[PDB]
Order: C-alpha cells, then structure tokens, then sequence
C-alpha cells in the first residue's frame, strides 16, 4: 500500500520477525514494513507439530494456545494483533513501527531502482530490503501423477490451515499416513500416534531411509529412534519407496516399489521444503546451486541493499563453510543478524545455531553445527541402550557438529567446544565434559 | 566400559566410574 | 601508511584502474596500492607482444612500445611523477594514488578493516580491494626435478622475467614454452620471430589438441596452430610431460608418449593459480569450482571488501558466474570495483573483451562467454578461416562472440550480448557484421 | 554458402552478395 518504506521484508515468518525485531530494537523509529502473502499474522512453526496435538484444551484449534515447560502459556502467533501497525499509518507514525501487509506476494523485484510489485499491481519503493520468503513443502511425484482425488486427499503440512484440516481429519478418519522420516514426518507420526492411542485408530509412517532421522542421527541411534516411534503408537515402515497412489474403494492406496500396499484415509506428505526462490529471477540474483536458495555472503547480503535470511538463504560460515539450515533457531538467528547487517552492522556469522527434537517422552535431543550423518561420528553413552550421551560429528579430527542426546542445559559446553576446533585426538576426555551421569 | 567400531561410527559406553 | 581511506591489495592492471576510477568519481581520494612487486603498475600484453617486435636496442631498458598509430608509449600505466609518496599520502592535497612497491600483504583481518605486511607494518583501511592477480603455475615435473631444471626454468609473469627470457633468447640456442594458452602462444609467436631474426630453435607443447583449446573450437585452434607454426615455432600438440632433467649439460623433457625434447632453456606457461593466501586469514569464501575469491555481481566480497581482476570469481547477471583472467577484465573489473567503493551499486553490466594478436595473420577480439565446451556457430567470409564471427551458445542465446579478423565491429557484438533474444538463424544475425 | 556441422559446432560459408542479399 505505501509507495516508500525504509525497511521491507518479503514474507511474514520466523526469520522476517526475527529481523523486525532485531532492526526496531538497534534503530528506534525504523519504519518496517513486511509483506506477508498469507493471511495470518507472523507465528511460529514448532508448536503445529508439537505442541497443540497434545494440548488438553478440546477447543486448541481454534484459539491456537499452547503451555510450554514452565506455567506459563502463549499463543502461537509471536505478537498479539495490537503490535502491528496497519501500512497505511506507517509513514505518519511517530517512532515507526512494524506493518504486515497480510494477503499480498511480491511478485517482481527490482534491484537497481529498489523497487517491488506485488500481486495487486501496487508498487512500493524501499531503501534497505530483506528476503525471508522460507521455503515450501515438496510435493511426492507419485501425488501429482495420481490426479485430483489423491491431491485431495493429500496434506502439505506447514501453516495453520493446515494443522486444523489435519487434526479435523484425525478426528474423522481412522487410518493416516505419514510419508518422509525426517523432523516433520517423525513429529507428526508421534501426534498422531498418541492422538490414535487415545481414540483407537491407525497411524502410519513410511519412508526410503533405515530409520527416523536417517539423514542427522548416525544409523544406530537412527534404529533406536525408529523403535521409540514404533513404540509411541506408529506402525513405522522403513525402506519403503513410493511409487504410485490411488483411490481403491473409497480410500488412498499407496504402492511401494517393493511390493507392498499400504491402505489408509488420509495421506501427510513431509518429503523436504524446497525453498522460494521465485524472486530471484525477476531481481537477478544468484541462487546456490548446491544447497538451494539465494546464495549470500558470510553477513547474509546478497546485493548492496538485498538480505536474504531463513531457510532460503545460503550463507557462508567462516568456521564451517557453506550452508543452509532450515530450523526455527537458525531462522530466528539468522533474521537477527540480517536485521543487524541491513541497520549498517557488519558482522558475519558466528554465533551457531542449535536445533531440538522431542520424538515421544523416551527421545528428546539437541543439535548444533553440522551435524550430518554422512560425517564420522563418535558417540559416547551412559553405561544397546542408547538412552543418556553425546554424539560428535567430524570433519577429519576438528569437532564440527554435537548431537546432546537425552541430556539437557550442555549447549554451553558444546558450543564451546564447536567454537574452539582443538582438533581432538581421543574424544572420552571431550565427552567428560558432559556430565552424563 | 568399551568401545565399538561400524564403519566411520564409534560408539564408546562409559561407566559412572569413568566420570 | 598506518590509515588509508582507500586500499588496493595488489598492484597491477586492476587496481591502477580502480584508483583511477576512485580518483575520477571522488576527487581528493587517497588511493595507496600495496605492490609486492618493486616496480610501479605497469601493463602485461606489451611484455608478451609489443615490446619483442620493437626496433629498438635499449627495449630493456627504455621498456617502450609503439602503438597503433605509431605513437611511443611505455609499459608503466603512468610515469613515477603521477603517484605521490606514500609518506606524504595523508598530507597531499587533492589526494592522489601512491604505491608502496616491495611490500606484501600477508596478512588479512575482515573483522578489524587491517592488513599486516611481511615487515610487520600494519595498515587500517576503510575500503579496500583485494586486487591481487595470480602466479602461473609449476610442473609437477618441474617442481619434483632438481635444482638445476628449476634454475634453467622461467616463469613469465613480470618485467624481469621478460628481460630474463629476452637474454637467454639472445644467448641460447634453443627455448621451449610449457603450455598452448594464451601466454603460451604469445611467447611461442614472439620467440619464432626472435629465432626467425636470429637462427635459433623454438619449442612449444601442450596437451590439448591446438593453441587455446579452451577458447576456440577445435578447427579454430587447429588454424591458429598452423598460424603459429608457420610464424616459425615447432609446435607439438598432445604432450603431456613426464619428467624433466639435465642431459648432456642440457634439459631433457620426458612425455608421456616417449618423445624426448632436447632443450636449453624453458618456459613454463601452465595457466595461473590466483593469489589466495589472504582468503586463509581473512576467513574470505574461496570459489571451488573456478578459483579466486568468490563476490557477487558487484564484485563484492564483504561489507568493505572488493575483488577485482584476475582473483575475482563473480557473478555476471547476464551470463552466470564467471572468472576472467584479462587485462581488459581487469579494467573493467577495476573500473566497476572502483565505482562501488566509491559508493555506487552498479553490477557487472558492461561486459568486457579481450584480444590477442599470434602473429600478422591471426587477429581477434572476443566478447563473453568464450569458452570451448559450450556449442558455437561460426560465420566466416567466402578449409579457411581467414575473416568472421564465431557465436557461442548457451540455449539458443548468443552468451559469447569471437570477431575473427574482423575490426571496428565490436559495437554490433556487445549489442547483440546485451539481448537475450534466442535467434532463429545466426545468418542473419552474422549478416550486422558486415564481414565481406 | 554451404553449411558444415562438427559435433556441437557448426559453421556457415557466406559469399559477399549471398551476404549482401536482404
Ligand atoms: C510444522 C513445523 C514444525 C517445525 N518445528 C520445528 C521445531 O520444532 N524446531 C525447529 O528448529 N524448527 C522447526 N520447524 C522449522 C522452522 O519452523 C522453519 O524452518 C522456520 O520457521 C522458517 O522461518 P522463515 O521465516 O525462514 O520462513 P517461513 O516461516 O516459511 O516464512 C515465510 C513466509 O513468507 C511468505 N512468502 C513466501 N513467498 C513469498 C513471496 N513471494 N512474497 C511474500 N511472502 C512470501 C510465506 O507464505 C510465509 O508467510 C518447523 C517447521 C514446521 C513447518
Ligand atoms: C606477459 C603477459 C601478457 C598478457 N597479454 C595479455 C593480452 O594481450 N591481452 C589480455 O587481455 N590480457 C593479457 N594478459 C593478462 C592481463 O595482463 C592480466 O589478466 C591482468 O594484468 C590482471 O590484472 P590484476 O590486477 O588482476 O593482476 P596482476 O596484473 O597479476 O597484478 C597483481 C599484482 O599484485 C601483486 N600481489 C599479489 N599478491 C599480493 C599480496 N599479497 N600483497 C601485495 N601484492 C600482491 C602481484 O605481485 C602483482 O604485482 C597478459 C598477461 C601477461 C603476464
Ligand atoms: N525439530 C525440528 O527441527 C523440525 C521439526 C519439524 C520440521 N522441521 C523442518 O520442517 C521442514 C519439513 O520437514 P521434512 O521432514 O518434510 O523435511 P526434512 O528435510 O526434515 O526431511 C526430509 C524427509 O523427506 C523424505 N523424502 C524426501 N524425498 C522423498 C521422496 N521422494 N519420497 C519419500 N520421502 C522423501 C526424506 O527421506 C526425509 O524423511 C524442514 O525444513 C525441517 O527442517 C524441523
Ligand atoms: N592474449 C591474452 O588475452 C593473454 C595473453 C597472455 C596471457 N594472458 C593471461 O595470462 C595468464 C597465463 O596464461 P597461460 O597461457 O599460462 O594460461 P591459460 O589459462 O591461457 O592456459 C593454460 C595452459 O596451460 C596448459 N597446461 C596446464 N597444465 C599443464 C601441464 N601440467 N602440462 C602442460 N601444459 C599444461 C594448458 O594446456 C593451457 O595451454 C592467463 O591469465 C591468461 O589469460 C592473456
């Protein structure tokens, strides 16, 4: 709506408040204006698949409310409405403000006159900008080949809307489908599974790796986290490659290629996020071609007045070389620094981002720096009960990503040692820091 | 307490005794 | 030299051209370039080209060549009256560029804007260009052979290496040049007519199949070879070397094919590795798949921070990211880094050229993408590849051209890169250039 | 003018009035 703002953002999310935030708290009377082409005001991602599937309120759906570890409980939208100023009163404003122009999606970016078009036509002019468009849920090939009921009957799992049609339909059907073991898929099939324990129906989850987590966890703890899932109430289905869908009797019929049908009501497909890079093309910027996303330096800056932060960004670690992580920290750290960088504070990358998972009571780990499962690793555990203990991941003797296994309020100790490559020779010594026991 | 090797993953358990 | 406004890293073709364009859009400026070389920038191609066919005796000394229109000129960009003390660089009025020759920069901070030299000085900037080109390569079997092969071998990069090699062609016998690229060609040709001159015995090898065979498709290399060989010089394609060592008082190069090279002197012109020690120090991206330090369109490494010229692996809008090791490059490439240190935003729009000249017969300037794996269409006047144009194509899009003895068309050439027009038929495209 | 292809390259013979000619 305004034709000049000071700061834009494209996309309303994590990293987009995150940046926000970071920019009216170092430059009191910033004018900040994102633009968000989803209706909802900016809101955090965790609690849809965590937290408000195992709320007792029976109305959770609707007022979106969630208790975290203390007494206390929040919403799930980062600021009530009242913070947001409307984009109209923005310029007048006294002190500036934030504004979410809800409903509207840039569709054409211009560098050299720092301009942006939106869907309406409207055109705004801006001074320093950041894109925090995050990413999109991929969609299973064998889901688009199987036509409009399937596509139906097929749930892309990332905002509210699609939280509330999900928990409706596990309500109503009996049988769902879980496809994809990585974070998501493994999150929602415990919801789910402790949601069916409760009625008395089915959950399933299937997907091409060995195990949950196949692809950060090393390929043991892969399995025993695969068999607290199976315990938690989901019939988990490894190796298992999707290869055609379709409606058999009135409900989804998912074929394997090794053979095996799968008979359920409802399909969730959780199978990676494919990052929005759609505005790279019409603004000329680069996009990784490695990792996805713009490709931006080690201070998150694409262009001379362009930040990219988030999942869609690319970013050059100087202790760890290039990246793109995809988590709620890391979207809120990188929006931080992006906010600090675009208010003329160059600073690179250097304080690590973590990320935390809770796969039913018996799994709850932590995670900072690369923590890949292609890397080596050597884990260190309490007295195959892989309950208590640390995993560390190596580049070839420097710690380069720690996987806190069951053991809480380490992360200090950790980010300590990814901080300091020593190049450790025996890693028990490294592990007593940890006090596992 | 011991260790045990599968291809580039180490697994090591310790005891309370070996702090 | 404690604090300078602007900082050039290394001191060469790019980073005159980026004091230049600093002193051309902010009058005042202070410009110091830090050359670990002793002598002042001076221009390359002349070493290579002009200053070997000079009819002058004291061209070592006098270091001047003619041009096109005949006019003297020296290799230095500028005379030493033009660039001011770096003593009295804080204190000059009006600004100006100095240059603080046989001092290197070892070591780079990002997060303190400072550079430490090899002396120990340190030296705080504001911007700074990391201007740096790049040291040609070594052998491997020149590197493993003993002391008396790398005593006989050259490395032709600067102004003493000219000299170096301009005596031995006086006083030896026999050169041979590792390498078909573009040095490698440019010395084979001037040497041929040194020999020619002379009497002596001239050798160039390479592995590929012909001169530049990573820039001109296989029939153009092919022809140019021919160019060369006929400029006098014995050229050997498809060699790869095995060893080197002193026979008989002499070097004896050993391919892989079992072919001995029987040789006085050699002249190794294996390609350039850009300088990228301070990339290690400075926590500076390093590109992996083409080199350098890695900026974006704008040439643009950190906050304060350029790459220009040879070590620059940027990102061209138009035609991707790219690494262009040219002396033109470098003007360009200094000019726009200059203009954004000054406070400007402009990306790599102006896309720049090169030219090489391998004896009379062969000529040719060339325009983006040049490179030989991607497919081109070539468009030649009337088994001779005398005049024409060469497009080189990515999907259906003119990303590169080569004017192939053809002059004063280069306008046509950068219009038709700066389109993306996907063209039917180049015909009519090569028919703007009026090549007959 | 007379075409010649060789793998991915191809080059084009053109006589001055066949260049000529609109
Ligand atoms: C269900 C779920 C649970 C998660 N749980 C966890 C967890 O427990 N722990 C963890 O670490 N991470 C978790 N994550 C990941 C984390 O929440 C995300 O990676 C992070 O929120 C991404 O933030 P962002 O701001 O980069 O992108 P997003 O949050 O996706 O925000 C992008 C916004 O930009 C909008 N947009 C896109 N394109 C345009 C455009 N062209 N113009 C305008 N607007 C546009 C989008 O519609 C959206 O509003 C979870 C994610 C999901 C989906
Ligand atoms: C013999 C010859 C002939 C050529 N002919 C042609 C031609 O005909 N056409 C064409 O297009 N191109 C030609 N070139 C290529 C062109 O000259 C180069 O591409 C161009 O000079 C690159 O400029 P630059 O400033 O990036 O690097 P350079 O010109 O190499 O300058 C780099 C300088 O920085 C110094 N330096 C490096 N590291 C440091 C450090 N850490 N601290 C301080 N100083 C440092 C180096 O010693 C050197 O003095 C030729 C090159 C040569 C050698
Ligand atoms: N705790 C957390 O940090 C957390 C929790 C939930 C979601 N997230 C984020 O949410 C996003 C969505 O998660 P996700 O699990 O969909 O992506 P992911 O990147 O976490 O894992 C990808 C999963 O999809 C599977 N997959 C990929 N291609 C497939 C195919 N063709 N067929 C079947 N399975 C296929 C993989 O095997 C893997 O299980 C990610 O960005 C993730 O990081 C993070
Ligand atoms: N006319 C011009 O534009 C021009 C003229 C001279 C120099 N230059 C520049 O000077 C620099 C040096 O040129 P160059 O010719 O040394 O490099 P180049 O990049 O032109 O080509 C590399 C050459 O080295 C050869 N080579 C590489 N490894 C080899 C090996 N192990 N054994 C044998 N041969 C090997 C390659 O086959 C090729 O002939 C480049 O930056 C070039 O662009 C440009």
């Amino acid at each position: 709506a305004p034709s000049h703002v000071p700061f834009l953002l494209i996309g309303g999310g994590t990293a987009a408040f995150a940046a926000a935030r970071s920019i009216r708290a170092r430059d009191p009377g910033a004018r900040v204006l994102i633009v968000s082409e989803d209706p909802e005001l900016p809101y955090m991602r965790p609690p849809l698949s965590k937290e408000l599937w195992f709320s007792d309120d029976p109305n959770v759906t609707k007022t979106l409310r969630f208790k975290q570890w203390n007494g206390k409980e929040r919403s799930i939208y980062f600021q009530p409405p009242s913070f947001y100023v409307s984009a109209q009163d923005l310029p007048h404003i006294e002190n500036g403000g934030v504004a979410v122009l809800t409903g509207k999606k840039v569709v054409q970016l211009d560098v050299r006159d720092n301009m942006v078009k939106l869907n309406d036509g409207s055109q705004i002019t801006y001074e320093k900008c950041l894109i925090a468009t995050g990413g999109t849920p991929r969609s299973l090939s064998a889901i688009d080949r199987a036509g409009a009921e399937v596509k139906s009957r097929t749930t892309l799992f990332r905002k509210i809307g699609d939280f509330r049609s999900l928990e409706k339909i596990s309500r109503e059907v009996k049988s769902i489908t879980i496809i994809g073991g990585g974070f998501l898929g493994s999150e929602l099939a415990c919801a789910l599974g402790r949601k069916a324990r409760a009625l008395g129906t089915e959950v399933i989850q299937l997907f091409p790796e060995k195990g949950n987590m196949g692809k950060i966890l090393p390929e043991y703890l892969s399995n025993w986290t695969m068999e607290k899932v199976r315990r938690e109430g989901v019939k988990v289905m490894p190796n298992a490659i999707v290869q055609s869908v379709g409606v058999s009797s009135g409900k989804l019929l998912i074929k394997l290629k090794d053979g095996r049908k799968v008979e359920t009501d409802h399909i969730v497909a959780a199978v990676g996020l494919e990052p929005n890079v759609e505005l790279a093309k019409t603004g000329g910027l680069e996009i990784d071609s490695d990792f996805g996303g713009f490709r931006v330096n080690a201070e998150l800056q694409a262009r001379s007045n362009i930040w990219v932060a988030g999942d869609a960004a690319c970013f050059y670690d100087i202790k760890l070389g290039r990246r793109r992580v995809e988590h709620h920290d890391h979207a809120v750290v990188s929006g931080r620094l992006a906010g600090e960088n675009m208010t003329g504070a160059a600073k690179p990358y250097w304080h690590q981002s973590m990320f935390w998972s809770d796969l039913g009571p018996d799994v709850g780990y932590e995670a900072i720096g690369l923590v890949d499962s292609s890397l080596p690793t050597v884990g260190v555990f309490a007295k195959e009960d892989y309950g208590k203990g640390v995993i560390f991941y190596l580049r070839d003797k420097v710690v380069v990503g720690i996987v806190l296994w069951n053991i809480f309020n380490r992360m200090p100790i950790a980010r300590k040692i990814i901080k300091d490559g020593e190049q450790h020779e025996d890693l028990n010594e490294v592990a007593k820091l940890f006090n596992i026991h | 307490s011991y260790c045990r090797q599968e291809g580039k993953d180490r697994i090591i358990f310790v005891t309370k005794e070996d702090h």
